[PDB]
């Protein structure tokens, strides 16, 4: 399928919130070779999102369950068989999306706002792999997911402004790592605050859209902030 | 729970 | 997989919102071929009613989407073999379900309880398959699910008191058939407005619990009344 | 649309 009919086909599967169909349609739209633009970024983004959001919200449930069986519980071996089989399919997803990062989508970026982008994905999906990852896994995809944030990071605060809204988003999921995953919610609260004040100055030359945008990544870098500090 | 972005629906 | 883990695993799948699996686990059970218990029969309704809800509520969307649109545009095409494919899946979910109470549920079913409950989801699912029907097709489909309803009315009527939860559920449902695929809405309401009066007129000698369950059913009939009658 | 049982999650 052409690209202008994978992208019709991907937005009504969207509308009809069926994300598998529209993460394979983006998936196609990827390995044609050609740069994303900003909205076929958005669709891919928000497809795999929604495809792996399932097995994390599945797999938070089960993990749960589990914590509360008893060690000594004959059907112990039949939650964490469960649990096992979503992980393997969240780790599916994620290798999907961090192979499309790796093979077309970093590579060929040209302008730093998509390359952040992209890196911030990136930082993302190993984080996800961190999530349920136990041992040396875990080490290696906290590893990973921190240098994709990292790199975002210092090339969004170079070329980008603080109001950019993709620029706050990492910020704010950046905040996330630091505090779920290294478990240090000081240096995630100063990371999401710093963010959010100086985002505070430059909103006076933003436009509809962006402005719209910005402001609602400040309300959940604000959200967060009320969250840790309570 | 903590907020991300995107958000699924 | 052995009884006691199928149920296990599908009540932990319907925790994780796993209907998929939820509902291979209750097929698997259906297939063993013992009766189900009120318990084992809600989780098989549970997980078929998410399992085929995707499929409906997309349906939904595409169909309108098709509509909107221009009978030349070129886009059309696209958008109704989409729409054929999520009806291709609900189909494909009525009829697994559909099976499973021919070849097993209804078939086994030792009292009119059971016989009702899944006689009336005989009349939901082709229900389902009515609303996406078209031609000869649609006129035995909508058959084929007024037969189940009356049927299992008629059970109901002889075998069950007014405020029964299941008598009052299929009473809702079947006042549905005839508003949206009979497009009869005069005796819709009167189906309704019929349950209604007659379980309000025996409310008061059930234990709260009862009360309860037949009074949630009961409100759902007066807020169908209400949209009908406006 | 009109209500009917059981209902999706
Ligand atoms: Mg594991
Ligand atoms: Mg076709
Ligand atoms: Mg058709």
């Amino acid at each position: 399928m052409e690209k202008t009919e994978l992208i019709q086909k991907a937005k009504l599967a969207e509308q009809a919130e069926r994300y598998d169909d529209m993460a394979t349609c983006m998936k196609a739209v990827t390995e044609q070779g050609a740069e994303l633009s900003n909205e076929e970024r958005n669709l891919l983004s928000v497809a795999y999102k929604n495809v792996v959001g399932g097995r994390r919200s599945a797999w938070r449930v089960i993990s749960s369950i589990e914590q509360k069986t008893d060690t000594s519980d004959k059907k112990l071996q039949l939650i964490k068989d469960y649990r096992e089989k979503v992980e393997s399919e969240l780790r599916s997803i994620c290798t999907t999306v961090l192979e499309l990062l790796d093979k077309y989508l970093i590579a060929n970026a040209t302008n730093p706002e998509s390359k952040v982008f992209y890196l911030k994905m990136k930082g993302d999906y190993f984080r996800y792999l961190a999530e349920v990852a136990c041992g040396d896994d875990r080490k290696q995809t906290i590893d990973n997911s921190q240098g994709a944030y990292q790199e975002a990071f210092d090339i969004s605060k170079k070329e980008m402004q603080p109001t950019h809204p993709i620029r706050l988003g990492l910020a704010l999921n950046f905040s996330v790592f630091y505090y779920e995953i290294l478990n240090n919610p000081e240096l995630a609260c100063t990371l999401a605050k710093t963010a959010f004040d100086e985002a505070i100055a430059e909103l006076d030359t933003l436009n509809e859209d962006s402005y719209k945008d910005s402001t609602l990544i400040m309300q959940l870098l604000r959200d967060n902030l009320t969250l840790w500090t309570s | 729970y903590s907020n991300t972005l995107p958000v699924r629906k």
